């Protein structure tokens, strides 16, 4: 009765509400791509380090 | 003196093994940098999606 009146009135008279995707964007985090896929740095090239190291530590066995 | 000598004999070979082993391990970490960037990408994607 009154159930029908409200049901009818509500359903009919509102069935669109605001909904803008752009407004949503403000409220959410932005996708941005990773940075620095940097390849590892190469170090201690040559036996220069090794010859230095054999000499450098006097105690090679004591 | 013989006791001292015997130790050094075995060492001489085996140390070369460790030498290689250490560098091999280090190589795995180079590849781990590629992994690290994957970990990052997953975290970012999930985070933006969670906000959505």
């Amino acid at each position: 009765n009154v159930i029908q009146d409200l049901y009818l009135r509500e359903l009919k008279d509102t069935k669109l509400a605001p909904s803008t995707l752009q407004d949503a964007e403000g409220n959410v985090k932005p996708w941005n791509p990773p940075q620095k896929p940097n390849l590892p740095e190469l170090e201690l090239q040559g036996p220069e380090a090794l010859k230095a190291y054999t000499e450098q530590n006097v105690e090679t066995a004591h | 003196r013989i006791d001292s000598v015997s130790q050094l004999q075995n060492v001489a070979e085996t140390t070369k093994v460790l030498f290689d082993v250490s560098k091999e391990t280090v190589e795995l970490e180079s590849e781990a940098f590629e992994l690290k960037q994957k970990v990052e990408l997953a975290h970012e994607a999930k985070a933006v999606l969670d906000s959505w």
